[PDB]
């Protein structure tokens, strides 16, 4: 249900380019470039940008090919 | 962007750059409009205008033309945030020296014209003549002239002799002082002179003169014809109620050296003489001081003001020492405080907050929702609703806030513990509620506290506080693994009366199905909390990562422990719930449960054992009451007779028998005994006083009291202090240092009387005033470590060293104190791990232990296994993460960018708030006894004697790791025993320390050669035949022909050949030192090893922060330099030098010890240099200059790890050795070649340089150094960046350092990208520098 930012944190084990690409991926959602894959759960533009992250649909190369 | 900020002298052409205009007059305001005139201080002309966009005249105010100027005027059109940045300079008719290169002590122009600090004052107060530009003349440049001595040498002269007096004297040298010719004068004289104070000073010439030229600086840009003026808005002109105003200090300083400068330009041509034009120079000089600094020399002072001028350099520095106001703290927006409040409804990941605090901090993003909606199109018609808070605001105010966390800290903060974020939930108040878990890192109490409160507003910072300041993310301790999380008092005591086993209860012996149908029967009542039941569980093991297997199982426990098991998850099995659950056992049970499941159902674990611990609280009738502190009938009849035995020893004190000096130890120690006795018998009472009856005759139990509940489950009290109320309090201490023969009686319940509740005030009083003086002192040591460890950043993933550091569990003293297990975890190993066999090995490569290899690792004998240290990995410009350990709050490795510089210090700073024989060997286990660093040859008799001061006896275990390590002193008498099972308790050692030992390894018939009658042995006996032999004489009382001879008992052969022993040339001989009793006479046969003479015999914060200092003790132990043999100095010398001549190479240099410390008088020895020989303090300077860099850190971590121990806290090893890399980076060079000779130098610095000079035809371009340990004061201080070291302390002395050198800094460390205003290149800062190197290194 609500977003999991400690087990999504031990899939790449790093917690510092976590939040780098969780920053050009919520910038994205909030300015309106791309609609996020997964449905609104009705929260901010933060908390959806970290789900993206543990199930895999966005990553480093993704979220450069979207710009 | 911006960077490579430098520091330098100012030119005059470049300050007539930034000057706008010139001011010439002091008027600046008028008094019949309060507008400012043209060439004043608040001028428009030079500066920019009172207001944004207008003039004097008012003709042109539109915004067309922004850049305009008028044409009426001279002030133009600008912002009001141009005042600022603009400024102007004063023209002066004499050139003046500034102060900065006279207020230091080193004088930075006496240094660079050979003079000294008062004379380069004379000549600039006209006090005194000097001559320039002599040539063929006699006259020097540094000699001094008067007015009749000038006037003599140019008549002896005739020509070529120009005598200049004043400050343009000086300015003519520095133009024509030939730097270039300067530097040659000096070095072709270095190797000529010879001596300590010139070679000193010929080494601070050179250093400064090539720096001088390196960075471009002229000579001439030391004085300055012109001033520069501060822009007007930095002290501007505020009125306030009343028509009044206010004036800076700077103004009037100001406006005395304009006045003085138009004194002087209006006297250029009224033909002044010499008797004025001296003084009026003098009045111009002395302005310019006042405005520099004062309080040194000038300490000028004005009308209805006790204190100084506030000077140009007293305002950059303020109060709180050299640190600026600013730094130490600077006022934010979006914050408040209030009191606290606990709330047991609170999830762990967020929150409470009051609506009035979160309709004022969220302002702005009230604003921004309604808007959006489409309710206020203007933000005016939106800030009318929030004030009137309607029903529609509390509707987007609640929406607004759902998912972004704020920030909650204390005021004092110690740990990275002390910020944590939470989210904040809409709350009915005044306070702002607190989860009850996370107040024990807070350490906070609700008595009154106050917290602050923070709002992120960036999208970079709201995703900031949700991965690693967010409160579930920081559970375990940034010192050990332990949890901080720990269920706290109260929900222990909850816990602790659940998982209980009473004999008889309502309910025992039924059979349960299921943890449901278990839980059915107590809320219907028909079964007790704590009864003997049995049930059937159903658990998962999750031995096999990835797969979880389920099976059912009947065991024998009680109704409260099998509902504690419906709390923790199916991950876990259920032996950690069958225990007692102490405060202990559920520390554990959380590290258990995070290092097998995870983090996501760690916290909703923690959460549940909160509601099940406050839920099963309440129901309990859990009371302290009056009966409740029973009272043992034990302690009359310990009291009673122990009151009949000091009137035993008083009476005797009386009649003669007994003195006062052994009558106070008598005292203490009988009542000392009775306090224990009573202790033993209340406990024992406490634990078995319930007493239970079923099925006939009656059964012991453990006691279900109210006191006796907090002290067996551990949640709030201790173990002593239950000897304060139900027992006797004993002795107490004064606060002079004694403690009073007599105890107190009574107890708290049985009421003090006024004598005795005095006596308790003493040790009250002396514990509140030291509470008050460790807030000061431990804030104090927390400064000075995080000063030194700040440019450590882990940038580095893979190294490649091969060094480490051994590591061995305590094995000192009786008993283990700290297993193996505990210190290497986490640590990843540095070479690899052999088997007791040989071709075996256990760790292929440095691997990180984690808890499932401590277990393998406990299962063999493997007992010394070498890790990587952060004192290894000499790697530069931070620490490589492989080295490092494991991370202290996540279970996985460190990450490349984490600060662990700054996490370090604060681990050792923080529990600063808590913190304030040897006759014969006795062994207390049994195993093979096992000798190391041990020389004993055999004895004839059986004893097994050494003389040797280096050795020591561990025995071995049947595993083959030495259990045990005693320290073995010299002379002992020891009987071997390898390889035979030893008792507990069987003595191994005899040894006397109170008569030294003297023996000698050769066997035969000994002589004595050397010896005087009269001088150095006097033939003394004692009374009645008591003592029949030859006494030696001392040193300082024997005669002037016996001080030079030395006894010297030769052994030799008895057939009469000389016998020597094997190893050196020179025969074994016995030692005769001074004061010395022989039993055996000469002429006579003597055993191998026997007795040759008979010669006799602080703690808290100032002792941990004074090995962090290398503090040098009062009385420092006294070792040897080279080993090699040992001998006396001469006693007629007055300095005891033992000197010194090893069999591979001879050495003559030698040391000198004085007569005033007494050690090791013995003639003839070991030297043993890594073995002490004046017993007392050692100091950390003389070990790594002798051993080596492994026995120093090995000696920090052991000393430091002693004063924390005793109080009871744990702190890893990683920290304490983190601070040990960076008071190592300093060393010495002895014979450089390439650079001076004693210079400082980094380690780094010096390899990097080694290792490119080798690489060359003659491979002997590099040099030699040697490691030296810093405190950490000093190396703070020593520093490439000068922004670090102006922060610290001593902000005037690096100052004028950087201006005469011209560094240029280059910002990448952690203090200096704070007061820029840039990202700081740790954390989630780094990919924000890597970004911009790479930028830069493209072009
Ligand atoms: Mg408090
Ligand atoms: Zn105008
Ligand atoms: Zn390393």
């Amino acid at each position: 249900a609500r977003v999991t930012v400690e087990d999504c944190l031990d899939n790449v084990d790093n917690r510092f380019e976590l939040v780098m690409l969780a920053t050009k991926r919520a910038r994205q959602l909030a300015t309106g470039g791309k609609e996020p894959k997964v449905a609104w759960e009705n929260d901010k533009p933060t908390v959806v940008a970290l789900r993206e992250i543990a199930s895999g649909l966005v990553d480093e190369n993704v979220v450069q090919q979207e710009d | 962007e911006f960077d490579a900020i430098r520091i330098g002298l100012a030119s005059p052409e470049m300050i007539r750059s930034w000057s706008f205009g010139e001011v010439k007059k002091p008027e600046t305001i008028n008094y019949r409009t309060f507008k400012p005139e043209r060439d004043g201080l608040f001028c428009a002309k030079i500066f920019g205008p009172v207001k944004d966009y207008e003039c004097l005249c008012g003709k042109y105010k539109r915004l067309k033309h922004r850049g305009v100027i008028c044409e009426k005027c001279g002030v133009e059109v600008a912002l009001a945030k141009v005042r600022r940045e603009r400024m102007g300079h004063i023209e002066l008719a004499s050139p003046v020296a500034h102060i900065w290169f006279l207020k230091s002590l080193p004088s930075r122009i006496g240094l660079l014209l050979d003079m000294t600090l008062r004379d380069i004052e004379r000549v600039l107060y006209f006090e005194s003549y000097v001559v320039i530009d002599p040539g063929m003349t006699t006259l020097e440049k540094g000699q001094l002239l008067n007015d009749e001595q000038y006037f003599e040498a140019l008549e002896e002269f005739g020509d070529d002799f120009d005598a200049r007096m004043g400050a343009e004297a000086v300015h003519e040298l520095l133009n024509a002082i030939d730097l270039e010719h300067e530097i040659g004068r000096l070095r072709e004289e270095i190797p000529q002179t010879n001596s300590e104070t010139k070679i000193k000073k010929l080494s601070k010439r050179l250093k400064l003169m090539e720096a001088f030229q390196g960075s471009g600086n002229k000579p001439e840009w030391m004085v300055l014809t012109v001033l520069p003026v501060l822009p007007p808005d930095l002290r501007p002109l505020v009125p306030l109620d009343g028509g009044r105003f206010a004036t800076s200090d700077l103004n009037d300083l100001y406006r005395r050296v304009i006045n003085r400068n138009n004194r002087l330009k209006r006297l250029l041509d009224l033909a002044a003489p010499d008797i004025i034009v001296r003084n009026e120079k003098r009045m111009l000089q002395e302005a310019v001081d006042a405005l520099l600094d004062n309080g040194r020399r000038g300490r000028a002072i004005t009308g209805s003001n006790k204190r100084p001028l506030k000077s140009l350099a007293d305002m950059i520095k303020g109060k709180q020492g050299r640190f600026r106001q600013n730094l130490l703290g600077k006022r934010v927006d979006y914050s408040g405080r209030s009191v606290i409040t606990v709330g047991p409804t609170l999830r762990l990941h967020q929150c409470g907050l009051p609506k009035k605090m979160a309709l004022e901090l969220f302002k702005p993003f009230i604003f921004g929702k309604l808007e959006g909606r489409g309710m206020a199109t203007t933000i005016k018609a939106a800030k009318k609703m929030v004030e009137r808070e309607l029903p529609e605001v509390w509707d987007v105010l609640a929406e607004v806030i759902r998912e972004h966390p704020v920030l909650l800290n204390r005021a004092p903060t110690l740990h990275r513990l002390g910020i944590q974020a939470f989210e904040p939930v809409l709350i009915e108040g005044k306070a702002i509620q607190l989860h009850p878990l996370v107040c024990a890192a807070y350490n906070a109490d609700f008595d009154g506290d106050q917290m602050a409160v923070h709002v992120p507003l960036t999208l970079e910072a709201q995703l900031e506080a949700r991965a690693l300041m967010m409160s579930t993310n920081n559970i375990l301790s940034p010192a050990n693994g332990e949890p901080i999380i720990v269920p706290s008092q109260d929900v222990v005591m909850g816990l602790y009366y659940m998982t209980r086993e009473a004999i008889n209860a309502k309910g025992e012996g039924m059979a349960f199905a299921d943890l449901q149908e278990v839980d059915r029967a107590y809320r219907s009542g028909q079964a007790s909390l704590h009864a003997r039941v049995k049930v059937r569980i159903n658990e998962k093991i999750k031995g096999e990562d990835g797969q979880l297997t389920a099976n059912t199982r009947i065991v024998d426990t009680t109704v409260g422990r099998a509902l504690l098991f419906q709390v923790v998850p199916a991950g876990l099995p259920f032996d950690v719930v069958n225990q007692s659950m102490k405060k202990k056992a559920i520390s554990k049970l959380i590290n258990h449960c995070y290092r097998v499941v995870g983090l996501k159902d760690t916290v909703i674990f923690a959460d549940q054992l909160m509601y099940t611990g406050f839920a099963y609280s309440t129901i309990s009738g859990v009371s302290i009451g009056v009966n409740d502190f029973v009272i043992p009938d034990e302690k009359a009849r310990i009291i009673n007779a122990a009151t009949d035995e000091v009137k035993e020893i008083e009476s005797q004190y009386a009649s003669g028998l007994v003195t006062q000096g052994e009558k106070y130890n008598k005292v203490i120690d009988l009542w000392s005994k009775a306090n224990d006795e009573v202790s033993k018998a209340m406990m024992a009472n406490l634990s078995k006083e319930k007493v239970v009856d079923r099925e006939g005759k009656e059964v012991d139990q453990e006691s279900f009291n109210s006191m006796y509940m907090m002290a067996d489950s551990g949640a709030r009290g201790s173990a002593a202090q239950i000897r304060q109320l139900a027992g006797m309090r004993g002795l107490m201490a004064k606060p002079d240092g004694s403690i009073i023969e007599t105890p107190i009686t009574a107890n708290f319940r049985e009421g003090l009387n006024v004598l005795q509740y005095f006596i308790s005030t003493h040790g009250a009083r002396k514990g509140l005033a030291d509470t008050a003086l460790k807030t000061a002192n431990s804030g104090y040591l927390t400064r000075r470590l995080v000063d030194v460890a700040q440019d450590l950043v882990v940038t580095e993933i893979d190294c490649g060293t091969e060094h480490g550091l051994l590591m061995s569990p305590h094995i000192e003293g009786g008993d283990v104190v700290e297993p193996l297990g505990e210190r290497v975890l986490g640590r990843v190993i540095a070479r690899d791990v052999f088997k007791p066999g040989s071709d075996e090995v256990i760790v292929p490569a440095g691997t990180l232990i984690d808890e499932k290899w401590v277990d393998f690792l406990e299962v063999m004998s493997v007992d010394e296994v070498v890790v990587r240290s952060p004192i290894t990995c000499e790697t530069r410009h931070g620490i490589c993460a492989m080295c490092y350990g494991r991370d202290l709050a996540r279970g996985h490795r460190v990450n490349i960018g984490e600060a662990v510089g700054v996490i370090a210090a604060q681990s050792i700073g923080e529990p600063g708030t808590q913190l304030t024989a040897a006759d014969n060997v006795q062994v207390k286990n049994g195993g093979t006894i096992r000798l190391h660093n041990l020389k004993h040859v055999v004895r004839a008799d059986g004893a097994l004697v050494a003389v040797s001061r280096s050795g020591e006896l561990a025995v071995a275990d049947d595993f083959g790791r030495e259990r045990e390590r005693y320290k073995l002193p010299y002379g002992a008498v020891i009987s071997v025993k390898e390889g035979d099972k030893v008792d507990p308790g069987a003595i191994v050692a005899k040894w006397d320390p109170h008569t030294h030992p003297i023996v000698t390894e050769v066997d035969g018939t000994v002589a004595f050669v050397g010896m005087e009658e009269g001088i150095t042995v006097k033939r003394q006996t004692d009374e009645l035949t008591g003592l029949t032999n030859i006494e030696v004489m001392d040193p300082k009382d024997r005669p002037a022909a016996g001080k030079d001879i030395r006894p010297a008992v030769k052994l030799i052969d008895a057939a009469g050949k000389d016998l020597l022993l094997p190893g050196t040339d020179v025969p074994a001989q016995y030692f005769l030192p001074a004061n010395a009793l022989v039993n055996l006479t000469d002429g006579a046969k003597v055993s191998i090893g026997d007795v040759v003479a008979r010669i006799p015999q602080t703690g808290g914060l100032p002792r941990v922060a004074d090995l962090f200092e290398a503090r040098r003790p009062k009385e420092p132990s006294i070792l040897a330099e080279i080993s090699g043999t040992i001998s006396f100095g001469k006693e007629t010398k007055g300095k005891r030098r033992l000197v010194i001549t090893p069999n591979d190479g001879s050495d003559p240099y030698e040391e000198l010890i004085p007569k005033w410390r007494h050690l090791n008088v013995f003639e003839g020895e070991q030297v043993n240099r890594g073995e002490v020989i004046s017993d007392g303090p050692s100091n950390p300077h003389d070990i790594l200059r002798l051993l080596g860099v492994s026995s120093l850190a090995k000696y920090i971590v052991n000393e430091i790890q002693d004063v924390y121990r005793l109080q009871g806290v744990k702190i890893n090893d990683k920290h304490i050795e983190t601070i040990l890399r960076q008071m190592l980076r300093k060393v010495e060079v002895s014979e450089s070649g390439d650079s001076s000779f004693i210079k400082g130098d980094q380690v780094e610095l010096t390899q990097v340089l080694e290792e490119n000079e080798q690489l060359g035809t003659e491979d002997k371009f590099p040099a030699k150094y040697e490691r030296v340990l810093l405190g950490i004061t000093k190396a703070s201080l020593s520093t490439e960046s000068f922004i670090s070291a102006a922060s610290f302390q001593e902000t005037t002395r690096v100052l004028t350092e950087a201006a005469v050198t011209g560094k240029r800094d280059f910002l990448r460390g952690l203090k200096e990208n704070v007061v820029v205003g840039r990202l700081i290149p740790a954390g989630t800062g780094l990919a924000y520098h890597s970004e911009r190197k790479r930028q830069r290194d493209l072009g």
